[PDB]
Formats: structure tokens, C-alpha cells, sequence
RNA sequence: UUAAUUUAUUAAUGCAAACACCUGCAUUAAAAA
RNA sequence: ACAUCACCUCUAGCAUCACCAGUAUUAGAGGC
RNA sequence: CCUCCGCAUAAGCCUGCGUCAGAUCACUGACAAUUAACAGCCCAAUAUCUACAAUCAACCAACAAGUCAUUA
RNA sequence: GCUAAACCUAGCCCCAAACCCACUCCACCUUACUACCAAUAAAGUAUAGGCGAUA
């Protein structure tokens, strides 16, 4: 989940669970030659490695079998009629090697 | 140019520190500057 | 400013100490006579090395006693394997010191060069302490002893104060 | 804040805000304890409630500590003749011609070329990266004699193997926790070198005591101690008699390796410990004389320069000052080689000069003893 | 903290000056509070003290501008909760004494409320009451349980 | 799989896809906790479906097949959020009394101003807190003037305001 | 700087107060206006 | 150039924040 | 035909000649990308150990006296 | 005839009246925006002052 507070962990305490899930995904096309098995998406910048191969695993049932994230820079080199700056945001890609072939 | 120099003398910590700082950045709020620091 | 003083080590090391050429600090004990835990009166030590020391002119030896080795400074004949006396009882007459032993100022013969000299019974060493210096005792009178320091200035020190005969090591620093 | 001295009232603090506050009485807290347990953050308990806690401080000898004088203080600590030169029996072993590696000065040479120059990417191999290979190729070359001496398949090369031995010298307790690398393990043990004649004769040598320092300086004050013996190893463990003791002064600068002196004395103190243990574990914690004394030996190196010992421990009563006595063998400042070029110098070519192959024989012998 | 003239004339310099007071470390016994106190005092506080006819008297007679000391109002607010609580603490076992003194200042005797805020700088007083009307929400379920009880009562009644 | 990610592919390059109508509050206020629960997790995936396209649609240089129904997804979900937070609210304050989820304070920083500071979650009381000890929760007496300024700068915005108002009422009067 | 007069101070003294530190009142200098 | 080794001059009989964790063959203040 | 330059890292800068499209000696809009093993980001306490330079470290060769470690 | 000219209304000013602001979620004193550990008049009068400039 984004923008919530995590109940703070301590030794020997419950598991933390999500119920329902904040943070929304795409599987965008790739720019570049990827191999077979790789399927790439965007990603919030929050959305840790595991938490997508958990969320891919439980909520869409696509086994995977490695996770690679990168942060994407928006540029900021662009401005308005007022020569302030626009900033593209930034996101976070996702590159997803599939199991079992 | 550093980082480490800029965000040591002038930054939101360095200026908080002392009764001085903290008027730097209440004038900076009363001008309405959009950075009271580095 | 962020000023903080390299003068920061609580316990007494024999190792040398990264001080703030570079040089690091090798901390002297110029309480020449302490005895050690679960010991007292005099104590016999030995010298391990004469080392040359960075932080000062005269030279230092590495002087072992029992279960404790520590840096005192140096006289000039003190070779590595010699033995000193660090001895506390004042005797009745004087005593004939050898070069580099450390007596209360009642158990000396008056007339004999002495260095290292305190101030207060418990004070430490603080004059006579540079390269070849030397100060002779001059007089005594009742619990009291007369010095003369290198700059001729004469002092009333007690006498159950800690001195250790003979000159400071390093002659020739001067020449 | 003056108001903690009236009896009457409470002084008002900022423990009711959660921040502090210049105006507000500073309040007094009670001790924090956390309720769990916590491993990143544990505080352990005083020094005094530890579950053994001796009074009677212990001196331990761990593989730091340098000695002072140092191999008098090995002799004196362990009550031990100490005879300069091995015995006739071991040297015996290499003095016939048979008893040797074809081409065995060549062989020795290209050790040590592999070493100190062959070995690694770096044009200078370091003193950490030439000393343990110098020692485990000499035993490998010794181990190339399986072929003559078919016994040699009875022992191994262990590594990190740590001993503890305790034993009481007039009243200090002193314990040994030998952790050191490369501890050859035989199935049989080494015979008696020392006959009755010389043990029976060591009653007369007085050993010579030394003065002001206390012949316990340079060890470990530690009163959180156990008094137990460890062999190394659990019972019922095939090759358990120690032989050789291969200990290694791998430390770059100068200031960080032992003097030959106390290198001497860590390998006297070893041996001793390990033989200790073994006398404990096959005869129990009885201080009486064996008559079947065991043999350890130890080859101590620098890189370049070797030091040879053969420890014959034959009494465990170590209290008392007088009765028998143990006995060591020791061979001192064995270079193997003078020195080794790894650039030619314009004249020299590059290699070592100095190679003596005598100390390698003498290597050997202790290798091939047991054989 | 002033200016004075040179020497005195006017048409000399105006140099500053301060006029410090003489500090005694003197040591008092509080009977009411019942403690031995030790005061950085002025000879004036001892002239004051002697005119009063004692420290006691002293503390709970001086008004605030003139004491002009927050110690001098902890002990007053100390003073007059002690008169106020008739509280049997100051001499344990010892019932006469106690109450000779309590008697001896019955003129001071204040409400204990009163006694409670006095000497209270601004701050120190919000603090009081923010801690006082400090109080955990009521839930509301026994609000709402209370008024469907209430409910049904005058439903009976009907 | 990973086929969720997309809609039924007969519907590929149809440039209109009908969509029905949105899930209003009121309609999710009569579903269980457990039907929003999975209801959640369908509009879940629809959302993740359309973004994708949305994105692919950006990268083709064509316009989106249908982008309502996206909207439409977002208000169904807003809504879901929107009941079961309702649902957490009226427990909380049943059972304990309390208006807000997350513990705070009016707190008064180094500036001088009231702030609503929201705690969070320590091992450590916070008394023995190096960081938060730190922080300056009041104001010393030389941010009065600031405050007094900035109150100044308030009311001249203020004032402004309010006559520019009574200025275009009187345009406007006179106008009409 | 040996212009003006002064010592706010800092270092000393002397005298008051108190039972040495702290204070008040004068004097002599350095560094000062 | 200053600093700094080195050199010269003057002051200083001494201890816990520099000098200094030093003690007149020394240290500081200068100058080159 | 030049090459006293180049290639990486650091520091700094921040998308600043990739693709598509357009305008402007002859920048704008849109889309796309940098995937950790390299490097950051460390360390459970309480005491208690840390005299012997580097220079191929062996002599020699010295002074300005040195850059390094644990145990219970 | 090029360059250009022209335009009213954004807003603002002085008053009056009235005592203002400040938690969607999340983040922010560490290198901020970083989840988590030791009236008028009296009157320019009386007065003060290198008794003067002035007050």
C-alpha cells in the first residue's frame, strides 16, 4: 500500500498484511531487444522488488522467477511561458524474468 | 563546488541551529520565497 | 568552531596515540613512583628500550615493572636491560643512588644533581625535564629541600616529594 | 529547579507534553527496561553476575600475546629443560641419502620461487600471501613421500583447531586457548624421544627465575574464566594425537609480527598446551609423572625464517618447583633463504639467493617422524 | 544598570556602570515546611527577615512585586498548601507542636484551591490545567447505550 | 496470467468499448466487507488493464479505445474506499472514542506557529530519543515579531480581497 | 604618542562591609576613548 | 613572501581547553 | 593531414546530437531509456589487549621517528 | 507603406467596519520535506538646557 503508515515491527509480532492494495502497475512495451522470458513494467516508486513479485505471484498468479528494478529520471528540461521549469516525473521500471521456461 | 560543503553551511539544519538561522528563514517565509534554503 | 582536542584517551597506554612531520603521542608517566594495584613501598623496574621520542626533546625508555610496562623519560646513562629502584621509604642517612633511580628528596645526598622534580607529594614531575638539563640539590631544612633549576632559580619543594637523580638524557641536543 | 526541595507540592514538568520545554521543571524518569529480547540490542549483565565469575584471577595465553623476554618465560611457565639443537633420533631420519625428494634442492627452489614471486597477479606477493603458501607447499612436498613411508597415509592437516589447557604454576592459574592454523593429526602417537637417563637427570637443573617483572606480565587478566580442558576435538575422532604445529607469522609491518624470540615461546607455550590436553584426556586431571610421556612438535616460520621445536611433556604435577622436568628441543634462526629478488637489480638475476637445504632436511626429518 | 558622569559633573563623560548587590550564602530553617534551606540572600532579605519576625512570616507576608523571587513563591505556594491541608505531615507523632504552629500562622490560612495556583508563572498554570482537563474520549457506545436505556424508560412510563 | 493485463482481445483496435456505470457509495454501502474485499481486488485488476493500454495507446500515437471507463474505475474505487473507511470510522469512535486513526497533537514548532504534529510509531520512549529530542517544539521570544508581521501580511491580502469584491459588485450594479 | 580630560573597564594595591570569595569607596599602570 | 626546518632577539621556575598533556639543551612571543 | 591526447572513475552537472515530427553560415512537441556482482548504504554489549616504521626489507643507510593488530 | 501606433481592466491605494490564519491521506529540525533505538484646551505655559541648538 502508498501514502499509509506501516505498523512498526518487533520481534516475535504478527505478520504485516495488506488487504487491500494501493499501488497500481502497467506492463509496458519495451524499448529495447529484452529476452523471451522478461516482461516489463511500471511500477510505483514505493513498490519495492518483492512486493511486486508477491503482487504478481498472488494477485494475477504469474509465477516469477527474478525481479531488477530501476529509478527512471523525468526530464526537466522544459518550461513554461513563464520560464519555470515542468518536470516529467520520475518512475520506477520493473523488468520480471518469468519461471518454469 | 560541493554538495557536502552547500548543504553544510547553509542548509535547513545548519540554519535551524542557531537564533539567528531560524530569523533567516522566518524573513525568507515573510518574503514568500519559494527556497528558504539550500 | 569544531574544535575537539585530541586530548581525549582516559586510560594509561603504552601504545603510541594518533595525535591531532605527523607524529603520534606516547603517553609518559611522570608519576615515577606509583606503586601498582595490590602493591606498595619500593619497586624495582626494568628498562626495555631507550626509544627516541617525537613529542619532546630528551629520549624515553620503555621500563617495565611487574605486571605493568610505561614510558618514562630517560637519563643519560640508561641502557636496555638496566635496572631501576623506584623507592618511596626515606631512609635515616642517605642513600648512594645510582644514575637513574627515583628517591623522596630526604633520602639524598645533598649536592647531587637530580631532574624530573615535583611540586606536592603526589603532584608528578613537572621541571628539570628537558633534553641534558640538570638541577643540584642544594640545601635542605626540616621536611624541605632547596633545588636549583636549570635557570638558577632556586625552589622550596617538601621532602617527601620524588625526584630522580642523575641529568636528563640526550646531552648534546643543545649542540 | 528549587522547587524539588519543597516538601509540600510536585514540581509541574514538561512530561506531560512530549517535548521539552526552556519554562517547565525538567522531569525525573524511571529506568527504562525493554520487556523483550532483542539481539541488536542487548546490554550484558555487570561483570559480577556472569555465571562464572572467579575470584582468583586466571592468566590466559591466546595467540596475540607477545611475550616479554620471551622464551624464558616459555621455559619458566611450563618447567621445561630447554636443549639447543634437535635430538640425534629426528636428524637421523634424513641422514641417509635415501630418505629424500628427487630433486629435492630444485624442488625446494621452485616452492619458494612459486611463492615469494610465481604466485599471484601482484608483482611483490605480500607477506599474508607467501607465508601460509611457503608452509603448505613444504608439506605437500613432504607429503610426496607416501610412496617410501606408506604410514604417512595416516595422518591429516586440520585447520582452525582450538585447544585450552589449565594448569597452576606456585599460585597463579594460567590457561592456553591455542587457536592457530595448520595442526597435523596422527592415528598413532609419537614415541618417547627423552629415555629414562636425561629426565632422571633434568632433577638436578634449578630453572632460572628473573626479576623485578613478575614472570606473568604480557598474559591475559581474566577472572571470567572456565577451568576446562579441550582437546579440539569430540571423542572417538580418528586422527587424534597432535604431531606438528605449523604456526605462521603472516603480518605485513614489522611492529605486527612476533620477534623470533617470542615466536619461540608462542610454539613452547603450544606445544605444551597441546600435549596437556592430550596427557588430561588419557590420564585425567591427576599432577603426577608419566611413564608414557608424549612428544609435539611445532615448526614455527616467518615467511623465510623457520624455527624448529620437539616438546617432550612428561610431568602434569607443574605446582612444585623441583622433581622432573619437561624438555624441549629447539632449533633457532633457520632461514631457509637469505633473501628473494623479484625485480633483477642493475647484476642479480631474479630468485632467491642464500638457499641453505639444510633447514628444509631438518622439515623434513620432523615430517617423516612417526614414519 | 545606568550611566553616571565622570566626576560627578555634568560636563564631564557618560561612562556605564552597574550597581551590583552584596550576596550572602546564608542558611535558613523553614518551622511551617519544617527544612533546612540554603539562600543566596541579601543583607536587606536578613532586615526584612528581622521586621517580619521570621522566615515564615517572612514569605507568606511579602506580596509577589516585593519578594520579586520564583523560590519565594514555591515556598509561599509550599506554605499555604501545608496551612491549607491542616496536613499531618509536618511534625509525625508530634500533634501540639504541629498544631502551635498551624495556629500561629492561622492569619495566612487561604482556601487549598487558592493555595494551589499561587506562585504559578503563566506557562506553569496552562500546563496545570491542560493536564487537568486532559480526560480519554468517552466512547460512544455507553453514550449510545445510556440513551437507548433512557429510551426505553420512557417507553415503560407510556 | 499475465493476458489480465489485457481485455478480451476481441475488443483490440475497436476504438469504442461500451463500459456500464460506475459503483456509487451507496450501492457498496450494502455490500459485506468481504464483497468489497474482492470487489476491490476486480477493480484491481480492470484499473491495471487500463493503464496499460492507456500507456500503450501513448506509445502508438493513438487515442485511447474508450478513457471513461478508466474514470469510471477510479470513482468505483474512491467509493469502495470512501464505505469501508466509513465503516472504520463509526467502529473506532464506537469503541474507543477517538476521531482520528493516527495519534497527534497541537504541537507549537521553532516558527511560532500551531501545527497538527502526527506521531509515529518508536521502539524507544522518547525521552531517551537522541533525534526527536532534537526538535524545537516552542518558540523563543524572538519569532513574536515575525508572527505579528506575518499576521500584518495576512490581513493585507484580506482587505484587498474584500474590497475587490465591493468593487465588482459596483461594476456589475452599475452594468446591470 | 608625553593633544584635551577620564579609567567605563582589566591588573594591582589602600580603606570600608563579612565572618578568603563577593560588594562599595579611592589610588597607581597597561591597554583604551 | 609568509610559514617552516635552521638561525638570532626578548620573556617565562610552571601543570590540566591552547602553550602542554611540555618544564630553561625547554616553551612562548617576535624577525628572516 | 593533426594528435600534449584518449578511455574509465571521482567530483560536479541533471536528460543537455536516442527515435519520430516541426520550426529555426546552412530549439520545440511526443516517445523511449540507465536492470548489480561495481559503488554506496555496516557493525550486540561489558571490560580487557595494541614497545620494535616504510623503502623488494635482507644487509647497509639514517632521521624529521612513522600509516595499520586482539582476548574473555 | 513598413516599422509601428492607439485601446480598458486586470488589479492596486487610502479609509470605514470587523479582532485573523493555520490536520484529505502521506512526508518534513538527519544533507528539511527522510517509516522505525541509549480629541479639544491649559500651552509651546510652568520647566530643563555648552540656560544654546533645542527639549
Amino acid at each position: 500500500a502508498r501514502n499509509v503508515v506501516y505498523p512498526l515491527y518487533r520481534l516475535g509480532g504478527p505478520q504485516l498484511r495488506v488487504f487491500r492494495t494501493n499501488f497500481f502497475i502497467q506492463l509496458v512495451r519495451p524499448g529495447v531487444a529484452q529476452p523471451e522470458d522478461t516482461v516489463q513494467f511500471r511500477i510505483p516508486m514505493e513498490m519495492t522488488r518483492v512486493d511486486l513479485r508477491n503482487y504478481l505471484e498472488g494477485i494475477y498468479n504469474v509465477p516469477v522467477a527474478a525481479v531488477r528494478t530501476r529509478v527512471q529520471h523525468g526530464s526537466n528540461k522544459r518550461r513554461d511561458h513563464r520560464n519555470v521549469r515542468i518536470k516529467k516525473p520520475d518512475y520506477k521500471v520493473a523488468y520480471v524474468q518469468l519461471a518454469h521456461g | 563546488p560541493s554538495n557536502i560543503k552547500r548543504k553544510n553551511k547553509h542548509g535547513w539544519v545548519r540554519r535551524l541551529s542557531t537564533p539567528a538561522g531560524v530569523q533567516v528563514i522566518l524573513r525568507r517565509m515573510l518574503k514568500g520565497r519559494k527556497s528558504l534554503s539550500h | 568552531a569544531n574544535f575537539v582536542s585530541w586530548k581525549s584517551r582516559t586510560k594509561y597506554t603504552i601504545t603510541p596515540v594518533k595525535m591531532r612531520h605527523k607524529q603520534r603521542y606516547r603517553m609518559i608517566d611522570f608519576l615515577r613512583f606509583r606503586p601498582e594495584e595490590t602493591k606498595s613501598g619500593p619497586f624495582e623496574e626494568k628498562v626495555i628500550q631507550v626509544r627516541y621520542d617525537p613529542c619532546r626533546s630528551a629520549d624515553i625508555a620503555l621500563v617495565a615493572g611487574g605486571s605493568r610496562k610505561r614510558w618514562i623519560i630517560a637519563t643519560e646513562n640508561m641502557q636496555a636491560g638496566d635496572t631501576i629502584l623506584n623507592s618511596n621509604h626515606i631512609g635515616r642517612m642517605a642513600v648512594a643512588a645510582r644514575e637513574g633511580d627515583a628517591h623522596p628528596l630526604g633520602a639524598l645526598p645533598v649536592g647531587t644533581l637530580i631532574n624530573n622534580v615535583e611540586s606536592e607529594p603526589g603532584r608528578g614531575a613537572q621541571y628539570i625535564r628537558a633534553a641534558g638539563t640538570c638541577g643540584v640539590l642544594l640545601r635542605k631544612v626540616n621536611g624541605t629541600a632547596i633545588i636549583q633549576l636549570p635557570s638558577k632559580r632556586q625552589m622550596q619543594v617538601l621532602e617527601t616529594c620524588v625526584a630522580t637523580v642523575g641529568r636528563v638524557s640526550n646531552v648534546d641536543h643543545n649542540k | 529547579d528549587r522547587v524539588y526541595e519543597i516538601p509540600g507540592l510536585e514540581p509541574i514538568t514538561f512530561a506531560g507534553k512530549m517535548h521539552f520545554v526552556p519554562w517547565l521543571a525538567r522531569p525525573i524518569f524511571p529506568p527504562w527496561d525493554r520487556g523483550y529480547k532483542d539481539p541488536r540490542f542487548y546490554r550484558s549483565p555487570p561483570l559480577h553476575e556472569h555465571p562464572l565469575y572467579k575470584d582468583q584471577a586466571c592468566y590466559i595465553f591466546h595467540h596475540r600475546c607477545r611475550l616479554l623476554e620471551g622464551v624464558k618465560q616459555a621455559l619458566w611457565l611450563t618447567k621445561t629443560k630447554l636443549i639447543e639443537g634437535l635430538p640425534e633420533k629426528v636428524l637421523s631420519l634424513v641422514d641417509d641419502p635415501r630418505n629424500h625428494i628427487e630433486n629435492q634442492d630444485e624442488c625446494v627452489l621452485n616452492v619458494i620461487s612459486h611463492a615469494r614471486l610465481w604466485q599471484t597477479t601482484e608483482e611483490i606477493p605480500k607477506r599474508e600471501t607467501y607465508c601460509p603458501v611457503i608452509v603448505d607447499n613444504l608439506i605437500q612436498l613432504c607429503k610426496s613421500q607416501i610412496l617410501k613411508h606408506p604410514s604417512l597415509a595416516r595422518r591429516i592437516c586440520v585447520q582452525n583447531s582450538t585447544f585450552s589447557a589449565t594448569w597452576n604454576r606456585e599460585s597463579l592459574l594460567l590457561q592456553v586457548r591455542g587457536s592457530g592454523g595448520a595442526r597435523l593429526s596422527t592415528k598413532d602417537p609419537l614415541p618417547t624421544i627423552a629415555s629414562r637417563e636425561e629426565i632422571e637427570a633434568t632433577k638436578n637443573h634449578v630453572l632460572e627465575t628473573f626479576y623485578p617483572i613478575s614472570p606473568i606480565i604480557d598474559l591475559h587478566e581474566c577472572n571470567i574464566y572456565d577451568v576446562k580442558n579441550d582437546t579440539g576435538f569430540q571423542e572417538g575422532y580418528p586422527y587424534p594425537y597432535p604431531h606438528t604445529l605449523y604456526l605462521l607469522d603472516k603480518a605485513n609491518l614489522r611492529p605486527h609480527r612476533l620477534q623470533p624470540d617470542q615466536l619461540r615461546a608462542k610454539m613452547i607455550l603450544f606445544a605444551f598446551g597441546s600435549a596437556l590436553a592430550q596427557a588430561r584426556l588419557l590420564y585425567g586431571n591427576d599432577a603426577k609423572v608419566l611413564e608414557q610421556p608424549v612428544v609435539v612438535q611445532s615448526v614455527g616460520t616467518d615467511g623465510r625464517v623457520f624455527h624448529f621445536l620437539v616438546f617432550q611433556l612428561n610431568t602434569t604435577d607443574l605446582d612444585c618447583n623441583e622433581g622432573v622436568k619437561n624438555l624441549a628441543w629447539v632449533d633457532s634462526d633457520q632461514l631457509l633463504y637469505q633473501h628473494f629478488w623479484c625485480l633483477p637489480v642493475i647484476v642479480e638475476p631474479v630468485g632467491p639467493v642464500g638457499f641453505k637445504p639444510e633447514t628444509f632436511r631438518k622439515f623434513l626429518a620432523l615430517y617423516l617422524h612417526g614414519a | 544598570l545606568g550611566q553616571i558622569y565622570a566626576n560627578n559633573d555634568k560636563l564631564s563623560k557618560r561612562l556605564k556602570k552597574v550597581w551590583k548587590p552584596q550576596l550572602f550564602e546564608r542558611e535558613f530553617y523553614s518551622e511551617i515546611l519544617d527544612k533546612k534551606f540554603t539562600v543566596t540572600v541579601t543583607m536587606r532579605t536578613l532586615d526584612l527577615i528581622d521586621e517580619a519576625y521570621g522566615l515564615d512570616f517572612y514569605i507568606l507576608k511579602t506580596p509577589k512585586e516585593d519578594l520579586c523571587s520564583k523560590f519565594g513563591m514555591d515556598l509561599k505556594r509550599g506554605m499555604l498548601l501545608r496551612l491549607a491541608r491542616q496536613d499531618p505531615q509536618l511534625h509525625p507523632e508530634d500533634p501540639e507542636r504541629r498544631a502551635a504552629i498551624y495556629d500561629k500562622y492561622k492569619e495566612f490560612a487561604i482556601p487549598e484551591e487558592e493555595a494551589e495556583w499561587v506562585g504559578l508563572t503563566l506557562e506553569e498554570a496552562i500546563e496545570k490545567q491542560r493536564l487537568l482537563e486532559e480526560k480519554d474520549p468517552v466512547p460512544l457506545f455507553k453514550i449510545y447505550v445510556a440513551e437507548l436505556i433512557q429510551q426505553l424508560q420512557q417507553q415503560a412510563l407510556s | 496470467g499475465l493476458e489480465e493485463f489485457f481485455d478480451d482481445p476481441k475488443n483490440w483496435g475497436q476504438e469504442k468499448v461500451k463500459s456500464g456505470a460506475a459503483w456509487t457509495c451507496q450501492q457498496l454501502r450494502n455490500k459485506s466487507n468481504e464483497d468489497l474485499h474482492k470487489l476491490w481486488y476486480v477493480l484491481l485488476k480492470e484499473r491495471n488493464m487500463l493503464l496499460t493500454l492507456e500507456q500503450e495507446a501513448k506509445r502508438q500515437r493513438l487515442p485511447m479505445p474508450s478513457p471513461e471507463r478508466l474514470d469510471k474505475v477510479v470513482d468505483s474505487m474512491d467509493a469502495l474506499d470512501k464505505v469501508v473507511q466509513e465503516r472504520e470510522d463509526a467502529l473506532r469512535l464506537l469503541q474507543t472514542g477517538q476521531e482520528r486513526a493516527r495519534p497527534g497533537a497541537w504541537r507549537r514548532d521553532i516558527f511560532g506557529r500551531i501545527i497538527w504534529h502526527k506521531f509515529k510509531q518508536w521502539v524507544i520512549p522518547w525521552h531517551l530519543n537522541k533525534r526527536y529530542n532534537r526538535k524545537r517544539f516552542f518558540a523563543l521570544p524572538y519569532v513574536d515579531h515575525f508572527l505579528r508581521l506575518e499576521r500584518e501580511k495576512r490581513a493585507r491580502i484580506k482587505a484587498r480581497k474584500e474590497n475587490l469584491e465591493r468593487k465588482k459588485a459596483k461594476i456589475l450594479l452599475k452594468k446591470f
